[PDB]
């Protein structure tokens, strides 16, 4: 995250870490979306272009962190993956076009402080938070510029027109996509980097109070650069299939 | 089913330190 | 820079 602050305690609860067996490193961010669910960025697993292809033994996924690189005893649960599920449509030879995975752990892992699920959006929520102009929070470990932070760090970036998010860019942009971030004018900073894909973008309702997450960190290009926004995957868009895995997968 | 609802701000009625800045731009 | 985790998760 560029130009965002340290997360307080509990603050997302369900943030998740993408973590690899060997060597140990930090993979992706991720969300924990029930007990035994987790929701990432595809291309977190898969990416040939860069020879990716991880498997369910190659990770770890540890739930209720704050710092990066400290095993928080007591407090984080690390599980097992049972099995990796992505989108069967997932593009990663253009534009990363449906850039979603499942993830089914091992075990349920327990609620906590620190440990607790978002809520996926619905039809109208997504109708009446989905709005140019509204902000959301993105969550992650990644870079700080365009270094890595000790702890969570967060930042608010608001929804940007798809016009401007097209104009933006020379890579085709579709409808399971939205970007966010500042305009050069509107003076006020920040964005998502390398590091933070497969981490959420969430959105606080003011109907029920709850947190929905509505994208997923997908792609950018440079960090935080006047004129370019972050683009996330655009969730409820590809609720169906997630709706779908989870009763026929469990 | 308790989705969303953090155990350390909504259950307790604690805000964090910028949601306001997300509420106050659902204008 | 990772501090090494407990093996029963290796
Ligand atoms: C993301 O964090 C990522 O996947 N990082 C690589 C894994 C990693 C883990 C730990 C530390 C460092 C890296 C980025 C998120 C970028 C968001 N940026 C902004 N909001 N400004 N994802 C990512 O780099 C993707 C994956 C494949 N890459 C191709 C080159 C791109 N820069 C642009 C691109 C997208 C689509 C098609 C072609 C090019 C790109 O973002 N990605
Ligand atoms: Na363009
Ligand atoms: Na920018």
């Amino acid at each position: 995250i560029v130009e965002g602050s340290d997360a307080e305690i509990g603050m997302s609860p369900w943030q998740v870490m993408l973590f690899r067996k060997s060597p140990q490193e930090l993979l992706c961010g991720a969300s924990l979306i029930s007990d035994r669910w987790v929701l990432t960025a595809a291309h977190c697993l898969l990416y040939p272009p860069w020879d990716k292809n991880f498997t369910e033994n190659d990770l770890l996924v540890r739930i209720g962190k704050h710092s990066r690189t400290r095993y928080e005893r007591n407090i984080e649960k690390i599980s097992m993956l049972e099995k990796i599920y992505i989108h069967p449509r997932y593009n990663w030879r253009e534009n990363l076009d449906r850039d979603i995975a499942l993830m089914k752990l091992k075990k349920p892992v327990a609620f906590s402080d620190y440990i607790h699920p978002v809520c996926l959006p619905d039809r109208e929520t997504a109708a009446s938070l989905l709005q140019a102009g509204y902000k959301g929070r993105v969550t992650g470990w990644g870079n700080l510029k365009e270094g890595q932070p000790s702890v969570l760090q967060v930042v608010n970036l608001p929804i940007v027109e798809r016009p401007v998010c097209k104009d933006s860019t020379r890579i085709r942009i579709t409808d399971n996509m939205f970007c966010a971030g500042y305009k050069p004018d509107e003076g006020k900073r920040g964005d998502a980097c390398e590091g933070d894909s497969g981490g959420p973008f969430v959105m606080k309702s003011p109907f029920n109070n709850r947190w929905y997450q509505m994208g997923i960190v997908s792609w950018g290009e440079g960090c935080d650069r006047d004129g370019k926004y972050g683009f996330y995957t655009h969730v409820f868009r590809l609720k169906k299939w997630i709706q779908k895995v989870i009763d026929q997968f469990g | 089913a308790d989705c969303g609802l953090r155990p350390l701000f909504e259950k307790k009625s604690l805000e964090d330190k910028t949601e306001r800045e997300l509420l106050e731009s659902y204008i | 820079d990772f501090e090494e985790i407990p093996e029963e998760y290796l």
